[PDB]
């Protein structure tokens, strides 16, 4: 599952760096828990 | 009519009022707070006119040097600045072509008129809502400073406080109360040493031939080796002013006997004999 | 002086340690940077044969450098509609990126294709995207400069589907779908709804045609939309500001106007130790330039420059608020220009250093010149119309007690008055305010 | 605080210095309002000193409490002008460095920098840590001393002889405090050394310190991060409006950007004067308990603490002072 | 007042500045909410204290 607390998924915005901050972000983003469809290959 | 209940504000109770003169009222004043009614009589002359230094000093303090008087005068222009605000913002554009509504009118169509209008309406609205918003301040600060004011009133004006601090520096005798713009003027007079002198005092004096009989000062100090100067030399002083006289009942109390008391043999004190 | 003054607007003001601001902080040079890219090829927008509205072509330029004079001299400019820029703008700025949409389409249905309309020119073709900034441009090209317009021109009048008859509308930044593309070709032209399948949907579209409206000067719509993602800048343009300089070096340690990969403003740059360097509230504070060197950026304002002012004797003396004396000689040239003079003297305090002070072991009573940290500025006495003059440097009073000391007895030493004094203590208390 | 507000508001742009003329004189009323804060704030700091200011005293030395442990609050220049107990506080509540003496240089923490960035100034208290030092050092000297009738005299008094009178005047007889002397002074020692471990999340008083620090930052971090937002304007930069819009909306965007800046420093200087309010309030507080819990022993209950009031310690803390009073708390009854 | 008449009436450009002018009124509200509050807990800090 997709864990918030490791940022899983997370896209990092394409502009600026930011550092020892919190940002306020909306934008496409999977959600927290959600059990991603698995593929295996053999 | 303030004024005039001061020398009669004396005895338990709020109810009695005394018509007793201001001298009288200013020696009883000193009396409690440590010197002495022998002092007081011998010096009454020099009390009245130091006293009356320190007060007709006021005809000429409402300077620059005053701070006590400049914070009046702040009174003043921070009220004056609240109104300069109301008068003062009504000239400004905020952000519009002109800070007159019918220079918008006469110039601008229908449409922007009302946009440019608005800005104007929200740049005066701004300034209302600031002006109450302060006044609201203030009225806070005026709460707090008027409740001072009373607890002045009837602490240091019409009683005479024995609070440190409360009532001015040094130890408060009298305070006097006259109007000021926006408030009250208080001048608390205190007494203030101004030379003085250490000598050695004693916690107590016991008989030392009858150890269960033991003496303490009250509103002073037993002290030795300044009258006479010889053997067993103890003597009282008022604690606010340094004048030695003989132990007396009248200027003692009796105590239970204590490791600190002094044990005297010779010249032993009239409440110990 | 001057600068306390003006700050204040007071020509009377009273003693006192007042901030003030600057008011000769200016600009003295400039400084242009930008990436320098291959040319964004632009050959598609004109020398092809145009798009259809339905159809339209995009091109999204990166890592680039452009040349807008070059598209707009090739064109006649009907009209241009422009949204958070300018052409002007258009032309000179730093983008993320650059996307230019364009098609065929008359001149004399602008109104068709705009803001606040919902027709089928918007709803089933071209709806136009406002989440950037961009710009609409409605332009007639000639066929000298190679535009060509072969073929049927149509727009899409109607795409419903499904059995709700759903229209597929294009969204914003959008263009008519597959389905509706594979309709409207197999269409016929004079607007008759025609039905298909599409895969397991059932589709009902028509079109109408415009290729009549179309000239030997072809009526174009060019539509430019930049994107500006700060720190992201990969479009520059390949024209360099005219009285801006592309080498730093002669210009550090001065206050200079600066156009660095889109940001713009004044400041002053000093060599560092290690694209865009920020705080934590989105200020830059310096930036990492293409000659490999890293600079700091400062506001040409970044002293807190401050006046000690005796209205007596009309002296007065500066306090640059936690500086270190060293420095200041170096930022001379941001300060007032009798300060500027001077620096072209100065006491290392704990609260900053001080111009116009000289060193005493004097203290003061009642301290109107606090500078703080117990420190007070103590007043010439000389008249200003006399000459300038320094401050002592001194400090409050610290007025200590008188010192008893206790005996290692059963007996005690009391300081007692042998003379005494009345005083008066002042007070004021205000009651009530102003109603 | 103090504000450079033609720079906090433009920057450096002339475009917007030419605007906010339309605002009347805004920026000189903020000069002027903060400048009277300020020195308000000064004025508090020198009445509060008057009260804590000692006539006499007798002169502070190792065993000053005799049976009595006082060496947490004599200066530890006795056994620095501070005592351990005030190091100690200062130590465990967190506090920027404002950077007083050369800061600027360090710069070339965030709310410190941004000073330099932002176009405003934290400026250094009316005294320094020395001279608060000497002053709650004096204080602390005139305790025992502090006996009869009047204010004039000073009785240079071992401290322990104080607190057996103070326990005397309070109802416990003296056969009492001789038979108990040497348990009076252990559980004294007991309660007042406890202090040493005390300044952690469970001491209400001592976060209230923390708490009045972070209040501070906290109306700095408004004026430093309001600058990055964008009030209806295309951007927070007066640069990138200049450069990317026409001359005529160009002014439009400059005055929605002053508008918002404008805003949030009337926003700032009203907090202040909400806050010297407050702080007018507390020093007077303050000064009440100087005078009536230190340099003397208050009858009145609940003032000057819990139980019976025997004995009040100040030392100086960030922002304000920092009370200990010892009191009398009976643990069994009959 | 209402953001849904906004968006419903005008177009995408004009809907940003009139929803900007509707937010800064109820931001405004809110302020002036939080300062009244905050002067109104020092009077009772006073009166708590009386
Ligand atoms: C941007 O493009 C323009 C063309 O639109 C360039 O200007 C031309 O320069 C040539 C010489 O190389 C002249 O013969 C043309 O007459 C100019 N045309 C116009 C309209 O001015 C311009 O030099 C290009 N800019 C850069 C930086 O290369
Ligand atoms: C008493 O005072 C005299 C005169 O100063 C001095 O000579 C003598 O030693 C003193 N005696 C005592 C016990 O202090
Ligand atoms: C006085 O005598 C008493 C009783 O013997 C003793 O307790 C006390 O310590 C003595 N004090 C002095 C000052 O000698
Ligand atoms: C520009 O693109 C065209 C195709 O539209 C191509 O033929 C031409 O060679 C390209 N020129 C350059 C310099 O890349
Ligand atoms: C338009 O193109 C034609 C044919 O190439 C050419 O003869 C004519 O000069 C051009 N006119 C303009 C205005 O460019
Ligand atoms: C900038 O100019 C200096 C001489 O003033 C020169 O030494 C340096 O190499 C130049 N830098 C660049 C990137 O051209
Ligand atoms: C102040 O006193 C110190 C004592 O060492 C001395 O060195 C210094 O020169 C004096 N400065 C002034 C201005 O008196
Ligand atoms: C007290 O001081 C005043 C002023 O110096 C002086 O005139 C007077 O003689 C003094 N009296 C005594 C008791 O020393
Ligand atoms: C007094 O307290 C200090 C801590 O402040 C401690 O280190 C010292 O050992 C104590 N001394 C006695 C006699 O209790």
């Amino acid at each position: 599952p997709i864990d918030m607390n490791k940022a899983d998924g997370v896209i990092y915005p394409n502009g600026r760096t930011y550092s020892n901050i919190t940002l306020q972000t909306t934008n496409l983003f999977p959600r927290n828990g959600d059990l991603g469809t698995q593929y295996v290959y053999s | 009519s303030l004024l005039g209940s001061i020398a009669g504000a004396w005895t338990a109770g709020l109810s009695s009022f005394a018509a007793i003169p201001f001298a009288q009222s200013i020696f009883y004043r000193l009396n409690g707070v440590g010197i002495t009614q022998q002092v007081l009589s011998e010096n009454q002359k020099i009390i009245a006119n130091k006293f009356n230094q320190a007060l007709g000093a006021m005809q000429t303090g409402f300077t620059t040097t005053n701070e006590a008087f400049q914070k009046v005068q702040d009174a003043v222009n921070t009220n004056a600045q609240a109104l300069a605000k109301l008068a003062s913002e009504l000239s400004n554009t905020f952000g519009a072509i002109s800070s007159s509504i019918g220079d918008i009118i006469q110039r601008l169509d229908v449409l922007e008129q009302e946009v440019q209008i608005d800005r104007l309406i929200n740049g005066r609205l701004t300034t209302l809502n600031a002006f109450v918003a302060q006044q609201l301040v203030r009225s806070e600060s005026a709460a707090r400073s008027a409740q001072l004011a009373k607890d002045k009133v009837n602490e240091c004006v019409k009683s005479q406080s024995t609070r440190s601090g409360f009532c001015g520096q040094g130890t408060h005798i009298v305070s006097f109360v006259i109007n000021a713009p926006n408030g009250l003027y208080f001048m608390h007079v205190g007494y203030h040493p101004s030379q003085h002198i250490e000598v050695v005092a004693a916690y107590g004096l016991c008989d030392a031939a009858n150890p269960t009989n033991c003496i303490a000062p009250v509103n002073g100090y037993f002290i030795k080796n300044q009258t006479t100067r010889g053997v067993d030399d103890w003597s009282y002083t008022g604690s606010s002013f340094y004048a030695p006289e003989p132990i007396t009942t009248l200027n003692t109390r009796y105590v239970a006997p204590q490791v600190t008391f002094q044990n005297i043999s010779t010249n032993l004190p009239p409440p110990l004999l | 002086y001057t600068q306390l003054v003006c700050s204040y607007g007071d020509f009377n003001m009273k003693s006192g340690v007042y901030s003030t601001s600057y008011y000769s902080a200016k600009p003295v040079g400039a400084y242009y940077e930008a990436h320098v890219y291959p040319d964004c090829n632009f050959t598609d927008l004109f020398r092809e044969n145009a798009p259809t509205i339905m159809q339209y072509k995009r091109q999204v330029f990166t890592r680039c450098n452009y040349n807008l004079t070059l598209l707009l001299s090739l064109v006649q400019v009907d009209e241009f509609v422009c949204d958070k820029i300018t052409p002007e703008a258009l032309a000179t700025g730093c983008y993320s990126s650059l996307t230019v949409d364009w098609f065929a389409f008359p001149y004399a249905w602008k109104s068709y294709l705009a803001i606040g309309s919902a027709d089928r020119i918007v709803r089933f073709n071209y709806n136009q995207d406002y989440s950037n900034p961009s710009c609409r441009i409605h332009s007639k090209v000639n066929s000298s400069v190679g535009i060509s317009y072969s073929g049927l021109y149509s727009y899409i009048t109607n795409c419903n589907y499904g059995g709700f008859n759903k229209d597929d509308v294009v969204k914003p930044g959008g263009r008519a779908s597959q389905p509706c593309v594979t309709g409207a070709l197999n269409s016929p032209t004079n607007g008759q709804v025609w039905s298909f399948n599409f895969g397991g949907v059932p589709y009902r579209t028509s079109r109408l045609t415009y290729t009549d409206h179309l000239k030997n000067p072809l009526d174009m719509v060019y539509v430019i939309t930049v994107k500006y993602e700060p720190g992201a800048e990969t479009v520059c343009p390949k024209q360099v500001r005219p009285d801006y300089s592309t080498n730093i070096t002669g210009l550090l340690g001065s206050c200079i106007s600066y156009d660095i990969y889109g940001i713009t403003g004044t400041g002053v740059f000093q060599l560092c130790n290690a694209k865009f360097v920020y705080d934590k509230f989105d200020n830059i504070i310096g930036f990492h330039s293409d000659d490999g060197n890293y600079y700091c950026v400062a506001p040409c304002v970044s002293v807190p420059v401050s006046v000690i002012y005796d209205d007596n004797t009309n002296q007065y003396a500066t306090l640059f608020g936690s500086v270190a004396c060293q420095h200041i000689s170096t930022m001379a040239a941001q300060f007032s220009r009798e300060t500027r003079a001077s620096l072209v003297n100065l006491l290392q305090t704990s609260v900053g250093c001080v111009m116009g002070f000289h060193e005493t072991n004097d203290t003061v009573e009642d301290c109107n010149l606090s500078l703080g940290q117990s420190l007070c500025a103590i007043p010439p006495n000389t008249n200003l119309r006399v000459g300038r003059s320094t401050f002592g440097l001194g400090s409050l009073a610290y007025n200590s007690p008188l010192r008893v000391d206790a005996l290692n007895s059963s007996e005690f030493k009391v300081s007692l008055p042998l003379n005494f004094t009345f005083g008066v203590t002042q007070e004021y208390i205000e009651t009530s305010i102003q109603k | 605080i103090t504000v450079d507000c033609k720079q906090y508001v433009c920057n450096g742009f002339a475009k917007c210095e030419k605007l906010l003329e339309q605002y009347g004189q805004f920026c000189s009323k903020i000069n002027q309002a903060l400048h009277g804060a300020n020195l308000r704030q000064d004025d508090f700091v020198r009445n509060l000193f008057e009260s804590v200011k000692t006539p006499q005293t007798v002169p502070l030395t190792t065993g000053f409490g005799g049976e009595f442990n006082l060496t947490l609050l004599e200066p530890l220049s006795v056994s620095n002008a501070r005592s351990a107990l005030e190091e100690l506080l200062f130590d465990k509540v967190t506090i920027a460095d404002p950077g007083y003496m050369q800061g600027y240089d360090d710069c070339m923490r965030d709310l410190i920098c941004a000073q330099y960035v932002a176009g405003y100034k934290v400026l250094p208290p009316l005294m320094d840590v020395n001279m608060e030092a000497a002053y709650t050092s004096s204080l602390l000297g005139s305790i025992a001393g502090a006996w009869t009738a009047g204010l004039s005299s000073f009785a240079a008094i071992p401290f322990a002889q104080s607190i057996f009178y103070r326990l005397n005047g309070v109802g416990i007889t003296q056969q009492v405090l001789s038979e108990n002397q040497k348990i009076i002074a252990n559980k004294f020692n007991q309660a007042l050394g406890a202090m040493q471990t005390g300044f952690t999340t469970t001491n209400e008083a001592f976060q209230k310190v923390q708490d009045a620090v972070n209040t501070n930052a906290q109306a700095l971090a408004k004026l430093a991060s309001e600058l990055s937002n964008t009030f209806g304007a295309i951007s927070s930069s007066i640069g990138d409006i200049i450069q990317r819009l026409d001359v005529l909306e160009q002014e439009v965007q400059i005055d929605r950007l002053i508008n918002g800046r404008l805003t949030t420093l009337n926003a700032f200087v009203a907090q202040q004067l909400v806050r010297s309010e407050s702080a007018a309030r507390s020093a007077q507080l303050a000064k009440d308990k100087v005078n009536e819990c230190v340099k003397s022993q208050s009858t009145r209950s609940g003032f000057c603490g819990q139980g019976t009031h025997i004995v009040s310690f100040v030392i100086n803390a960030p922002n304000g002072l920092y009370f200990m009073h010892v009191g009398y708390h009976p643990s069994q009854h009959i």
